[PDB]
């Protein structure tokens, strides 16, 4: 993948987590960010989008942002139900294509 | 058109992420509610965005 996020967080439920993506110039740098969900077992779903807005029917729990070549993603009141692969996607000017990060798996105890 | 109206059309013209029932709505909108040009603008910008988003995920799988 492009786009740099670490592995895996471990959280318990009613925590606040944040969650980041690393990029270069001509990705993040250049390009705002979108957050993919995949909770287990289920397709992949989209989750935000234009670095901090949330697509339809997404709870207000999410937030995000772009400074620079980084991105985040936080996950406020943390629930069960957050348990799940998160996935940043941008465009790339370089590669004149979409690019992703390998993403981020959240476990929930 | 006045120039509110004038610029949101152009630059609605363009929006590659737009059907054209969509674009036709925000144009039609732009000419019912000329002082809301600019309101009419971010609708239409967010929606582009949104549907070029929904193309990364598309990519994704």
């Amino acid at each position: 993948p492009v786009l740099t996020q670490s592995p895996s967080v471990s959280a318990a439920p009613r925590q606040r987590v944040t969650i980041s993506v690393s990029g270069s110039n001509s990705n993040i740098g250049s390009n705002t960010v979108n957050w993919i969900q995949q909770l287990p077992g289920r397709a992949p779903e989209l989750l935000m989008y234009d670095d901090d807005l949330l697509a339809p029917g997404v709870s207000d729990r999410f937030s995000g942002s772009r400074s620079g070549t980084s991105a985040s993603l936080t996950i406020s009141g943390l629930q069960s139900e957050d348990e799940a692969d998160y996935y940043a996607a941008t465009w790339d000017d370089s590669l004149n294509g979409w690019v992703f990060g390998g993403g981020t798996k959240v476990t929930v105890l | 058109f006045n120039k509110d109206q004038q610029s949101a059309f152009y630059e609605i013209l363009n929006m590659p992420n737009l059907n054209e029932a969509q674009r036709n709505g925000f144009i039609q909108s732009l000419k019912d509610d000329p002082s809301q040009s600019t309101n009419v603008l971010g609708e239409a910008k967010k929606l582009n965005k949104l549907q070029k988003a929904f193309e990364s995920l598309k990519s994704f799988q």
